[PDB]
């Protein structure tokens, strides 16, 4: 079962404003950043804005604010600069935050060029280790670029994403798989999942998945690691009421969930128990999937008050917790019990049985 | 890379690892080495940060208030051309700590996170130190 753990609102800042992403921090699992997307009640006010909310204290204040002049739809921590904070905007640039400086307005920001983008960009994010990191952001025109978190100035590597007869893949959302750092996988609006390499001779997008009839709303790959290697696998979410379970082997849908009757908004997987996974709705419905014990039926769900519409989830990193965020900006978060969430030592085992068998 | 942190390993003081940069400072033209330095980069930027604040802080100090022009006084250069002088020496030295910078962030540091403020810094204070006025006013 999910009991509610703790609930973060911002009458100033956050109202009236819908949740694009979440992001928990790898240094600080305690805080979690949210964006928010413009205000059209609130004309006069920022566009953008990021806030950083914490745990550890019961305040209810958020810890960090930011703030910038375009509609901020991506968020998230740099893995190995716990100080900075990247976004993604409407207009394409990258703008950083930090955290020591005074100043809400981004310190940086990429410029509104073709070499950079000049589209939105809902996809950010860094990948590398510690002596070598890289952010990789992809806009809505397919245009992917990996710049270098200490300058913004223009990008370090960047072209265009193609498939098939020179066509634009407009990118949604994408997915790493664990210690992986050349080859990726991306979701679009056109309803098909890529499995695409970064660098190399055979960069670009590698396969092509028809599945999906709508608009994909989100992608997440395996993140849970252990006996059994599950790191191929991984789970998207349209706007065709349907969650997906693929592989990367496999061109063809490994299974599909239907059992919701409205627009299955994300998806993720969990980080610590193999089979487990949550996905979020548009009516209001959070609900956990255990395929270890029933792929037939939800293993638990949960409904927020008044039930708007859940637009982002996350996962934190012990995978206790999870929260989730909607279109007024209403920021939930459920700690999952001890009995679901906790992986027993057979688990991972009975997740490849399931996939044996599926 | 090993060598690199034996860097640390040996050097004491900022000025010997300023001077190895110095000495390696195409080495650090490679991606991967470039990424391994990261800690200390910082460090010798705020150095030079403090040492420009040093620089701004003497160049508060007016001409004739300071002891160079009582030296150049002493040492029968005359005052017109002893202000010439210093204020060539902090251009000279300006100069020296811009190079320190692009040396420790390697080339592109015009771009750079913190090589930014460093560089418009510089620039409007080579502006202020244009001596051009007092050759003009003195022959005139």
């Amino acid at each position: 079962k999910l009991s509610l753990n703790r609930q973060f609102f911002d009458e100033r800042w956050s109202k009236h404003r819908v949740v694009s992403c979440l992001d928990w921090s790898s240094q600080y699992p305690e805080l979690l950043v949210a964006s928010y997307n413009n205000n059209e009640d609130a004309p006069h006010e920022p566009d953008g804005v990021a806030l950083v909310w914490n745990m550890k204290y019961k305040k209810t204040t958020p810890e960090y604010v930011f703030h910038c002049q375009s509609a901020v739809m991506s968020a998230t921590f740099a893995k190995f600069h716990p100080n900075l904070v990247v976004g993604g905007t409407y207009s394409g640039q990258i703008v950083l935050w930090d955290n020591r400086s005074n100043k809400r307005t981004p310190v940086q920001r990429t410029p509104l060029s073709a070499a950079a983008h000049t589209h939105p960009v809902y996809c950010v994010n860094v990948v590398g280790t510690q002596n070598a990191h890289n952010l990789i952001s992809i806009s809505t025109d397919g245009k992917i670029c990996s710049w270098s978190l200490d300058m913004l100035s223009h990008p370090q590597d960047s072209m265009e994403l193609v498939h098939k007869q020179s066509k634009a893949v407009a990118v949604t959302s994408m997915s790493f798989p664990v210690g992986d750092v050349n080859n990726f996988v991306v979701g679009s609006e056109e309803g098909s999942v890529y499995t695409a390499c970064r660098h190399g001779s055979k960069a670009g997008i590698s396969e092509m998945f028809e599945g999906h009839q709508g608009p994909i709303t989100g992608i997440h790959c395996h993140a849970a690691v252990g006996a059994v290697d599950f790191s191929h696998l991984f789970v998207t979410s349209s706007f065709d009421w349907t969650v997906k379970l693929w592989t990367t082997k496999n061109n063809k849908p490994l299974y599909s969930f239907e059992d919701n009757a409205d627009y299955v908004y994300d998806v993720m997987w969990s980080p610590t128990h193999p089979a487990l996974f949550a996905c979020v709705d548009g009516m209001g419905r959070l609900d956990l999937w255990n395929l270890n014990n029933d792929t037939e039926v939800p293993t638990a769900s949960i409904s927020v008050e008044g039930n708007p519409a859940l637009n982002r989830v996350r996962w934190t990193h012990s995978g206790r917790e999870i929260a989730v965020g909607d279109s007024e900006g209403q920021i939930v978060i459920y700690d999952v019990g001890e009995q679901i969430a906790v992986p027993r030592n057979d688990e991972w085992a009975r997740f490849g049985r399931t996939l044996a068998e599926i | 890379t090993a060598r690199l942190r034996d860097q640390l390993g040996t050097a004491k003081n900022a000025n010997e690892m300023f001077r190895i940069f110095s000495r390696f400072n195409a080495l650090f033209v490679r991606p991967h080495i470039r990424g391994a330095i990261r800690e200390y980069q910082t460090q010798l930027i705020q150095r030079v940060k403090d040492d420009i604040e040093s620089l701004h802080d003497k160049f508060k100090v007016q001409y004739p208030q300071s002891q160079a022009c009582k030296m150049s006084h002493v040492r029968d250069l005359p005052p017109v051309s002893g202000s010439i002088i210093w204020a060539k020496q902090i251009d000279r030295q300006l100069t020296a700590y811009m190079k320190r910078v692009e040396d420790v962030l390697g080339k592109g540091w015009e771009n750079h996170v913190e090589g930014q403020k460093l560089k418009q810094d510089g620039d409007s204070f080579r502006m202020k130190l244009n001596t051009q006025e007092i050759f003009d006013d003195w022959a005139r």
